[PDB]
């Protein structure tokens, strides 16, 4: 079972 | 009492200073406990020696991948990614400590330290602590980041642990 890479997104402009 | 942990930060191996965090166990005990345990190394793995792989000035410093050391890894103390415990606490300004994730209920070990208010992350990332002492080290760290997030020097957690 393959899980996603932890991330955090910059604000949408 | 909310636990206190520390990171001793280094820059290409040169010590920069100690950052201290309060962990909000009173609101997010499961999330606090993960980070506390990973900071002490008591389970035989954790943050010591890992780096801040993504730093965007004016946004945040991201770390916590102690498994792949390339920004794609990390793991919780719970044997599986864990649930978003709650979103009671908000991203209110610099120094907030919050979990990085791959969408709902995918908490592992990666985290970020905010260097600004990041309110668009409210309800998506679990806030679980806050810089207590050494925000000026985080501000110094932040200078080795870039707009694209790659660091110009290796920012490492040279030591970490729980404080009395």
């Amino acid at each position: 079972v393959v899980h996603g890479v932890a991330t955090v997104a910059e604000k949408t402009k | 009492v909310n636990p206190t942990v520390f990171f001793d930060i280094a820059v290409d191996g040169e010590p920069l200073g100690r950052v201290s965090f309060e962990l909000f166990a009173d609101k997010v005990p499961k999330t606090a406990e993960n980070f506390r345990a990973l900071s002490t190394g008591e389970k035989g793995f954790g943050y010591k020696g890992s780096c801040f792989h993504r730093i965007i000035p004016g946004f945040m410093c991201q770390g916590g991948d102690f498994t792949r050391h390339n920004g794609t890894g990390g793991k919780s103390i719970y044997g599986e990614k864990f649930e978003d415990e709650n979103f009671i606490l908000k991203h209110t300004g610099p120094g907030i400590l919050s979990m990085a994730n791959a969408g709902p209920n995918t908490n592992g070990s990666q985290f970020f330290i905010c260097t600004a208010k990041t309110e668009w992350l409210d309800g998506k990332h679990v806030v679980f602590g806050k810089v207590k002492e050494g925000m000026n080290i985080v501000e110094a760290m932040e200078r080795f980041g870039s707009r694209n997030g790659k660091t110009s020097k290796k920012i490492t957690i040279a030591d970490c642990g729980q404080l009395e």
